[PDB]
């Protein structure tokens, strides 16, 4: 399956949190292609900015094996 | 393909292929040569299968080729026949693969959404595929027809 | 008169430990977190996974920091072992209940919540319902990515405190996952 | 779940007995029936939407249930009822392939009565719908397959009632 | 069993059985009668297979039947042979099922833990299974032996 | 959970009383026992695997349970039973250090009977295993420690039964 | 208590107590007798500690005992002193326990919320505890005072 | 939840009847009351902290409950009790705007008795606190608003008891 | 991932061409090779533990790596290295059955070089181990199978280096 | 039912029904509708209650389903379950009646003698009824459960 490597930064505008949030704030992650759409939306809704997106696995414009 | 499916299940389990899984692979490789011939037959008869199925579909559904209907007009009728041709090509691919996965990726995922935007009726498309099956069955030998039927049935099931 | 351990009590608090994987963290630190993930999701209350339960590839990614804890948790619901032990034996409504306990640490808030997840299970894969819960806002708020799930007995939805106690404290799994070799009732004594 | 082959195995395993000819005969019986079952399953899958439609037409629709104040009134409830119908059909197909009723007990039958009673869904009407599906299915599958298909449908009906 | 595995995958996906899955079921039902005979053969030869394998194992591993070793003594040696018999019974079950699942639930999950408490050496157990395979192979016809071998190999793989 | 020291404190807190000599004496009693308990705990941890092995040998194995059709038949079930045995041992050790039975009630004892009844695990056999572990533990820990260790084992047994 | 804390950490790890953890328990049991005496001393001097600390607090914060202030009036002043007494009792409990947990459950969780409803200023409460510490320190021997100080400091840290 | 407007609609929907003048009159009645309710709600929200403080002073504090061995003894318990008081106030305000008691039943009232009994929280004292809040609220809202506010407070009290 | 059969299909699908005889011939070629591959895979699975042992003995162990200050020093690192070896073997077996190198690229090869460089794992030694496994595998599988097996092992080696 | 009880007391006294007695009758008739619902609930859950209770009983008493025991064998086990079903039916009748009298006439008089001839152990029968009560209580709401409990308790008392 196609996989996405995503780097994004998210700010906590609603509430101040005592516990360390640094992992949540800046998170380079591998996302399944199917999941990424929803994940991208979630980052946008948070007001976080997605710094970089790359397709880690799979071939672009492949009809099958996707 | 059968092989891809087996590998994927094994990888999820993080194990080497099970004996049972291996046996199914063995059966598939033996079947393959027969499968290739079945696919070849349909490819040769492709043009006629599409034509005959189209006519049957239009008789089955007068509405689709009517001024209201989506299929109506030369351009539109050609597109409807092109779609039938596409599905036939997919079915041939499926027979050689021994699995619906190749068919499924190209044709069955998002099909509802695509046709709804087009406003093409999904049931009519299914009828066309059924029609193609009947034509294809006649040209195929009985055992060959049964194999082909499964793939045809899957398509009909997928769009329903 | 009442005592400190009377209502909620002391114990439930202080048996919840937020766990965050850190890249530079030493292996033993890291493993303890990993073990707890397995512990909550797959209900391994011994609290150390058996080797066959473990997912190595996912763990290697997690130790590398390629994947987040949230992603690793999604993979576990994706995995067969989950499907084997939890989805297959139980009924559709129960499966939902387990999902919320395994993921989100709480009993299903409402019948409506149950319905939505059941619908997903019926119309799409077990995987799809697992994705949904990890994707769901509540999960994100309570654990985001970094935090390993924990039992959390909420209380803000009405009745959930009662339900959550029931699902976490009492309903220890009561079914065998495997169908084979069913136990005969007798031979009680040795 | 369990299947016919595994059911035989499990019975022998509790006894600790090695597989014997009598056991083998039961397994052999299943193997002959198998081919028919596979054909039936494919028929049902292709015609599933229609089967549900026909069965609903026979029992559920044009009825008090669909009329206001009826359990299947409102789009949401209507959709739920047809979803349930689909479940029953899919599971019955699974059971027919398996040759064992256990899967129905493990997934469909367990807790259904209680759920329905709390919801206020009418069990007898649901049973009626299942019986209607059986009749439609019987036609499509053909006679040899129909007998096999019928037992699983009847099993569901008996469980609910 | 093959069928159980297929149904379970379908239920997870919440879909009707795929054509490919159905085909594998068809193949399995055809194979079954042959499989039954293979199982029957091993059952009849069971007593001798266990005996021969035991002797081979004890020759290969003098230590196990030595005062230090777990197998040593009549009671213990009987138990070791009983274990070999158990595994043979499981293998027969597997052949008829066409899948390792029946074998796996009864024998391969928690096996390490059980034997570690007993202090029985796992590698020696594996050798015994290998020994049983060789005896079983000789009695079976070549094609039959290959089928049986897969199940035997799985056991050896599992206990490692 | 609670420990002996906290138990004394809690009793005083509900009264609202400051700690008094009588209370102090109870605390002092615990402090003397403490050193022995720590030594016992270390012994148990080191010999835990063996303790379980010996106890199983005494009660569980060579029995109908292990024979086909018995609860502990199949590797999976056998492994489960020894896992449960380990749990009991670990918790008893915790209780012994604490000097209070409460942790057993909060973690081990709560809902176990009901779980076992649904599973069809035999309670009396489990109790037998716990008693066997106690006997083995008694030897290793030595007499002074054994008395303390025994009470927690007995507490577990009484809860299950 | 120390023991409770150790058990809880072990249970989270799902392991038997570590040697290091066991050593800390050993140290605690040795310390206990000394700890008991420290607690006893403060209990005897309790009445005077509270009185002296109250006076110091009121000197430090004239406002609290002023018509605007919460502490003002005999009823209110008594309640303020009662609160100081409560915290002293908690500190004694802590010393014998060897951990702040007993203190924490009774006094430090929800303290902010309780005082905010009351409208009592949290910093003033902290000053009172600091005052009590100074009085208590004087009566205690230096080493004893250091032990007591830690618990007093925790309280001040918890509520600020 | 349900509100007065929706309650009328739902009753008509089960009948399948189009909205009629009699139904319209009930809706009209609600609309007149609405303006008063909105004003009351704003008053309550602004004075919520004080309302709770006053009510606690009237019933909860300076009592055995707050004294050691009482349910509201310890900071944790005290904080819990005032949190519960806030809940009751917020929900009553919601109910007053809605004009329907149903939301109280759906959220607050359901399972509360059972929760309290397990916790050992005293129901009568809680009811006392609710009644105290009602009295304070009545003053702030003013007479016309007070009557409307009182019924929801009384509903909560009756449910708990 | 992709397999030989699907690769042919994919190439035709992008062209939009129906399957032709030339394409069929490639598929036919694969089908003949298939039987050999299945036999090879079974051999590898059974001897996997030994294959890894032999390969490690040839390259990894009795070396500076295992000695203190070496990358495979400490139990944790040793275990990691043999786990990686197993991965390579399992994936190569998968590739051999598939008849396509793509799976290796998609799962094993992608990002491995970068991971290893950050870790400080020595690539050349790893490559050496892969080559050693190939040699051992070649023996067990036999000559016809060996040629097919070798290409996938070489593919892994080239990717890493 | 209750009303019969009231009439009988009046007839003994040879008087018309007292106002207080009449009031109790009025209360009973109002309560009846609620009682009917409680009975209905148990009737629907009857099959499961019996099954669950049976299993519990057999676990509690291995002996009854043992070669010596009365319950042993399929025929006998069915009869034991039938008996449990009978008692449940009687309990439902009791709830609607509001009195134990209906229960008592059918089930509790001569019960000892009947079971002694059968040789069934009376205490085991009582345990079965207790088991049924627990299952029934869980399905019933708390207040409903209390009402049902009384009738269940009476049965247990009678067979004792
Ligand atoms: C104060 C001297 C300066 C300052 C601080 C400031 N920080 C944020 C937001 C964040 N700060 C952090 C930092 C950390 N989180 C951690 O876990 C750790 C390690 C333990 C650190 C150091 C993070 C992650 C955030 C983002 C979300 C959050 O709230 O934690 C802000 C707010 C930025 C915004 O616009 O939201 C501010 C103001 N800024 C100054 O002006 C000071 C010089
Ligand atoms: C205050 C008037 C009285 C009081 C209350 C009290 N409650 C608790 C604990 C809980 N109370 C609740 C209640 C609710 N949960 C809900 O969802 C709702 C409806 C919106 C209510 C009202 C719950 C569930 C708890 C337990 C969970 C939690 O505390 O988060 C306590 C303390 C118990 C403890 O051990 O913490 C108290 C004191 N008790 C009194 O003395 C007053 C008369
Ligand atoms: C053995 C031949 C050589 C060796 C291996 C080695 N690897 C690691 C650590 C990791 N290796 C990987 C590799 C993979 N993870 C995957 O998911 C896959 C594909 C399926 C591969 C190939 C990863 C990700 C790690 C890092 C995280 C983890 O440990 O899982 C080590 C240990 C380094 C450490 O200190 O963590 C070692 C030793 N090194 C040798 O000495 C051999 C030459
Ligand atoms: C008219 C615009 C289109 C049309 C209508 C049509 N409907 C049916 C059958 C049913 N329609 C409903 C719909 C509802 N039930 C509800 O509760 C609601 C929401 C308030 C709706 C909208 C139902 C339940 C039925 C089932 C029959 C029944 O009354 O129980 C039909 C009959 C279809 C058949 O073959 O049986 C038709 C024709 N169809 C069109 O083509 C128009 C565009
Ligand atoms: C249709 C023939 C009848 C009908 C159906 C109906 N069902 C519900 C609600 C539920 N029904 C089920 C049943 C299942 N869910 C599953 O996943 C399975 C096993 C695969 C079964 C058998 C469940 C659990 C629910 C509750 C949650 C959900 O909706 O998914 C309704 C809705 C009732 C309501 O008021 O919510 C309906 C209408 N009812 C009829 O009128 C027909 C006789
Ligand atoms: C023989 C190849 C090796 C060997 C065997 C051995 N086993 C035991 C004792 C037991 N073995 C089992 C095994 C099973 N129970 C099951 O349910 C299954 C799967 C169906 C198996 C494999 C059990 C349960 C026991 C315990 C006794 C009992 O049956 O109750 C022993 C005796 C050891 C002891 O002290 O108990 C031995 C020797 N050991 C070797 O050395 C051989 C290589
Ligand atoms: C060994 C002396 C006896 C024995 C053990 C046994 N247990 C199971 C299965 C389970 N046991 C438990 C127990 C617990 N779960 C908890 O959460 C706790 C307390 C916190 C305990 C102690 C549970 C829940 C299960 C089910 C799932 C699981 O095993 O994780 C089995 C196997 C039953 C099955 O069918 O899986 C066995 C064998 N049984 C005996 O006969 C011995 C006397
Ligand atoms: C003194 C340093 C400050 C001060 C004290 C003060 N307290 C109150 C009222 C209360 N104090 C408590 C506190 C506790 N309850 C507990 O359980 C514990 C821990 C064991 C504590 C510390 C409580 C519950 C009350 C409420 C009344 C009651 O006890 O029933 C007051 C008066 C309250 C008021 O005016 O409303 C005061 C004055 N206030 C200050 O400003 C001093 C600095
Ligand atoms: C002695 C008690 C037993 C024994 C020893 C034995 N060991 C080996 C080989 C190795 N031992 C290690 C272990 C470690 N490497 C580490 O980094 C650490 C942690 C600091 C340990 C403990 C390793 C790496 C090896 C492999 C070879 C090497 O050292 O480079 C052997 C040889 C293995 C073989 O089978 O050829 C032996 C014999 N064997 C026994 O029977 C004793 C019980």
């Amino acid at each position: 399956s196609r996989y996405f490597k995503v780097t994004a930064c998210i700010p906590s505008l609603k509430r101040v949190r005592t516990g360390r949030e640094l992992q949540n704030t800046f998170f380079t992650k591998l996302v399944p292609y199917e999941n990424w759409f929803t994940e991208q939306q979630r980052i946008q809704k948070a007001g976080g900015k997605v710094l970089s997106v790359k397709l880690f696995t799979g071939v672009q414009g492949a009809n099958t094996g996707v | 393909s059968v092989l891809t499916k087996a590998i994927v299940n094994a990888d999820a389990e993080a194990r080497y292929l099970s004996p049972g899984e291996l046996d199914r692979i063995k059966s598939f490789v033996a079947s393959g040569e027969r499968r290739l011939r079945i696919a070849q037959t349909l490819t040769e008869a492709r043009e006629r299968i599409v034509k005959q199925a189209g006519d049957q579909l239009f008789q089955k559904r007068p509405d689709v080729v009517s001024p209201g209907g989506n299929a109506y007009g030369e351009k539109m009728t050609a597109l409807c026949l092109r779609d039938l041709d596409y599905y036939l090509r997919l079915v041939t691919y499926g027979i050689v693969a021994g699995d619906v996965t190749p068919i499924e990726e190209i044709g069955i995922i998002g099909v509802k959404e695509m046709y709804n935007s087009l406003q093409t009726p999904i049931p009519a498309v299914a009828e066309g595929v059924r029609a193609m099956k009947n034509v294809a069955t006649s040209l195929l030998s009985g055992d060959d027809a049964a194999e082909a039927g499964f793939y045809f049935d899957y398509l009909v099931g997928a769009m329903q | 008169g009442q005592s400190v351990e009377v209502g909620v009590g002391t114990l439930r608090r202080q048996l919840e430990h937020i766990y965050r994987i850190a890249p530079d963290a030493t292996r033993s630190e890291k493993d303890v977190a990993i073990n707890a993930i397995y512990r909550q999701v797959l209900d391994v209350f011994a609290g150390i996974p058996p080797s066959y339960l473990r997912l190595s590839e996912a763990e290697s990614k997690l130790k590398n920091n390629e994947i987040s804890v949230r992603e690793f948790v999604r993979r576990l619901g994706r995995s067969e072992n989950y499907r084997k032990r939890f989805f297959e034996p139980y009924s559709s409504p129960k499966v939902v209940e387990l999902l919320t306990k395994h993921f989100l640490g709480r009993a299903p808030i409402s019948q409506q919540e149950i319905s939505t997840y059941v619908q997903i299970l019926g119309t799409k894969g077990l995987a799809a319902a697992v994705d949904a819960i990890v994707e769901s806002p509540e999960y994100l708020t309570i654990f985001n990515e970094d935090i390993v799930p924990y039992r959390r007995y909420p209380t803000l939805p009405a009745g959930n405190y009662r339900a959550s106690v029931r699902v976490n404290d009492e309903e220890l799994i009561s079914q065998s996952w495997s169908s084979l070799s069913p136990t005969y009732t007798g031979y009680q004594y040795v | 779940m369990q299947d016919a082959i595994t059911a035989v195995i499990n019975n022998y395993d509790v006894q600790g007995k090695y597989l014997d000819g009598a056991a083998l005969d039961k397994l052999k019986a299943y193997f002959t029936t198998g081919a028919v079952r596979v054909r039936a399953a494919a028929v049902i899958s292709s015609n599933a939407t229609t089967i549900i439609k026909e069965a609903a037409a026979k029992a559920l629709i044009y009825s008090d249930l669909t009329r206001p104040g009826g359990n299947m009134y409102t789009t949401r409830r209507y959709a739920a009822c047809i979803r349930d119908m689909d479940y029953f059909l899919r599971y019955a197909t699974y059971a027919m392939l398996a040759g064992d009723p256990s899967i129905l007990d493990e997934r469909v039958l367990n807790g259904l009565k209680e759920t329905y009673n709390s919801l206020g869904v009418p069990i007898a009407a649901t049973v009626g719908g299942i019986q209607a599906m059986k009749e439609v299915v019987g036609g499509l599958v053909g006679p040899d397959a129909a007998k096999e298909a019928s037992i699983y449908f009847d099993y569901l009906s008996s469980g609910l009632s």
